[PDB]
């Protein structure tokens, strides 16, 4: 097999900047070499095929180059929405095969996420469970730490995190955090907290709620 | 104007038969083009499974030849896989490609994409919850509201708000598994605090698996 | 020119 | 290790792509680019020789290049390849051998004249007439099937074989 290595595995660039990711080939391919773009739940979508080749429709920002073993994929200047993951592909010959991917991120200012906190509903609490969820909004870096604290005391481990990928307008990360509480310990406490820590927060961000108010 | 589309089952037990189809639309198969599988792990990268012409000449990954049947079908203008012996390391999204020629070409345009999960676990229909837009919402500010989407299997759900019709804002996050083999989900959007009164905001959770379609409006709470 | 076609384009 | 320089040439359609991948790669191909002009490495065992081919894969080609040009000025010998199900690609044999004497200068260039698609039981060209057209040159006709992979070794072999003879002289 004609294994490909792609370099770096991921890398962060500002909006404008100059971005060079690479290919390389086990043993010579000619220009037959393929890159292909991904965003979140897409298919991939080929950007350069024949090495050099830009795909119709494709933005001219980007270019491939080399031949032999050594090729380059490179955008002249990173916009937002190139948030992707990029393969490269060699087409000399078979079995078929995929370099392993070269994550691309915006770096941006950081910005503080906008926290809000959700009590559990009725209907899933009489069901015998209380998820109790915050949510902290649009902010960079994905860096963040949420504490769950229920009369003031810390909780562990009934706490799940869940994190969007990048956004592709605004660079963006946001995150979830939901609390998994008995009916029978929700129903026994008052104040839930959820407490957020931030590189754009001067000082840790609690959003709270009463139970039953 | 060519549109490839996978079908087929969402979830396959191990040791049994992984089946999908995919229905190629603006093209024919039998006019030519080589038909091709490649599928991607979650969080991994690509990995080609095999590739048809309309003849039935077949080109395998050699790693899985053994257990990879592909076929066409130029009637119906669809081809299939069938991959045997499924275990974990077949839990995968799978798509199908075409390229035109054998070699010294590219994959152009590609499916959607399917899911396929391998586990003995039974499918389960989700459970739908509001969260709520906060009554301490600011005045003239922005407020938030979700569905929670729990308890469900296997993956994935899909979320819309408003039939589609709201997609600003909108966080539909990757799903969470919980120690019970089921998965949860929130999907949430920031909207004007002054549309809360007024406004209608109903979640749109489908999941395929279990025929569970459900519509639940979320207001704020009397 | 290099003919009869033969290959095109021998020069 | 002995380097040969081999050139396959042929109207289009006849089996030149499948003829070298079949050699090369151990596979049958139904659509091949047609416009792919190709050079492919080989090494091989040929009368417990060691050998290292190197092929031109000729296609229509609208620009002389350089890869070409190597194969025009260092190319050591021919397969003059037609389809046996296809008249015209016969036809065309005598204008392909009549340029190659051209481009070497030289009325004894190597050369194997090669009979393709024989799996096909419908033959268009009377396979006498293609044994009494090589007799009339000098030179091996040979039947292939890229399909079955019947002769083709055969055809490559037979060419490194007439390029030794040549050498030798
Ligand atoms: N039945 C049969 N078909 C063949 C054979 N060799 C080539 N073909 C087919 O003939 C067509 C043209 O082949 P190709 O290699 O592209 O010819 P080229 O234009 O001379 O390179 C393709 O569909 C091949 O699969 C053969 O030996 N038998
Ligand atoms: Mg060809």
């Amino acid at each position: 097999d004609i294994q490909m290595t792609q370099s770096p595995s991921s890398l962060s660039a500002s909006v404008g900047d100059r971005v060079t990711i690479t290919c390389r080939a086990s043993q010579s391919i000619s220009s037959y070499l393929n890159w292909y773009q991904q965003k979140p739940g897409k298919a991939p979508k080929l950007l350069i095929y024949a090495a050099s080749s830009l795909q119709s429709g494709v933005p001219s920002r980007f270019s491939g180059s080399g031949s032999g073993t050594d090729f380059t994929l490179t955008i002249s200047s990173l916009q937002p929405e190139d948030f992707a993951t990029y393969y490269c592909q060699q087409s000399d010959s078979y079995p078929l095969t995929f370099g392993g991917g070269t994550k691309v991120e915006i770096k941006r200012t950081v910005a503080a996420p906008s926290v809000f906190i959700f009590p559990p509903s009725d209907e899933q609490l009489k069901s015998g469970t209380a998820s109790v969820v915050c949510l902290l909004n649009n902010f960079y870096p994905r860096e963040a730490k949420v504490q769950w604290k229920v009369d003031n005391a810390l909780q562990s481990g009934n706490s799940q995190e869940s994190v969007t990928e990048q956004d592709s307008k605004d660079s963006t990360y946001s995150l979830s955090s939901t609390l998994t509480l008995s009916k029978a310990d929700y129903e026994k406490h008052k104040v839930y907290a959820c407490e957020v820590t931030h590189q754009g927060l001067s000082s840790p961000v609690t959003k709270s709620f009463n139970r039953g108010e | 104007q060519v549109q490839l589309q996978e079908s087929g089952p969402g979830l396959v037990k191990p040791s049994e038969t992984l089946s999908l189809t995919c229905a190629v639309s603006g093209y024919s198969i039998s006019s030519g083009y080589y038909w091709g599988w490649i599928r991607q792990p979650p969080g991994k990268g690509l990995e080609w499974i095999g590739s048809i012409y309309h003849s039935g000449s077949t080109y395998y990954n050699p790693s899985l030849k053994s257990r990879v049947t592909i076929s066409v079908d130029t009637s119906k203008n669809q081809f299939s896989l069938k991959l045997s012996s499924v275990t974990a390391a077949d839990t995968a999204v799978y798509y199908c490609a075409r390229q035109r020629y054998w070699s010294k070409s590219y994959f152009r345009p590609w499916g959607q994409g399917t899911l396929v999960t391998v586990s003995s676990a039974s499918t389960k229909g989700p459970s739908v919850f509001p969260l709520a837009p906060s009554s301490k919402s600011t005045s003239g500010g922005t407020a938030a509201l979700g569905c929670l989407v729990k308890d469900y299997f296997p993956e994935p759900v899909t979320v819309s708000w408003n039939s589609g019709a709201l997609t600003s804002g909108v966080h539909t996050f990757p799903a969470v598994l919980q120690s019970s083999g089921l998965y949860s989900l929130s999907s949430v959007v920031t909207v004007p605090s002054s549309s809360l009164g007024t406004q209608t905001y109903i979640c749109n959770v489908n999941h395929k698996p279990s025929n569970t379609k459900v519509d639940k409006k979320v207001e704020p709470k009397s | 020119l290099i003919a009869x076609f033969g290959f095109p384009x021998a020069x | 290790s002995t380097e040969y320089k081999l050139v396959v040439v042929g109207a289009d359609g006849v089996g030149k792509s499948a003829l070298t991948i079949q050699l090369i790669q151990n596979h049958f191909v139904d659509e091949y680019d047609p416009t792919i002009e190709d050079s492919y490495r080989k090494q091989v065992v040929i009368d417990g020789e060691t050998c290292l081919l190197d092929i031109l894969d000729t296609a229509g080609q609208e620009e002389y290049s350089a890869m070409r040009d190597q194969y025009m000025r260092t190319g050591e010998g021919f397969l003059c390849v037609f389809a046996i199900n296809n008249t015209k690609s016969f036809e065309d044999i005598h204008h392909y051998r009549e340029q190659i004497k051209r481009v070497k200068d030289s009325e004894d260039v190597p050369m194997v004249l090669v009979g393709n698609k024989c799996d096909l039981p419908s033959r268009t060209v009377d396979t006498k007439q293609a044994q009494d057209l090589a007799r009339s040159y000098g030179i091996p006709f040979i039947e292939t099937s890229a399909k079955t992979r019947q002769g083709v070794d055969d055809a490559f072999y037979t060419l490194v074989r007439e390029i030794r003879k040549h050498k030798e002289k």
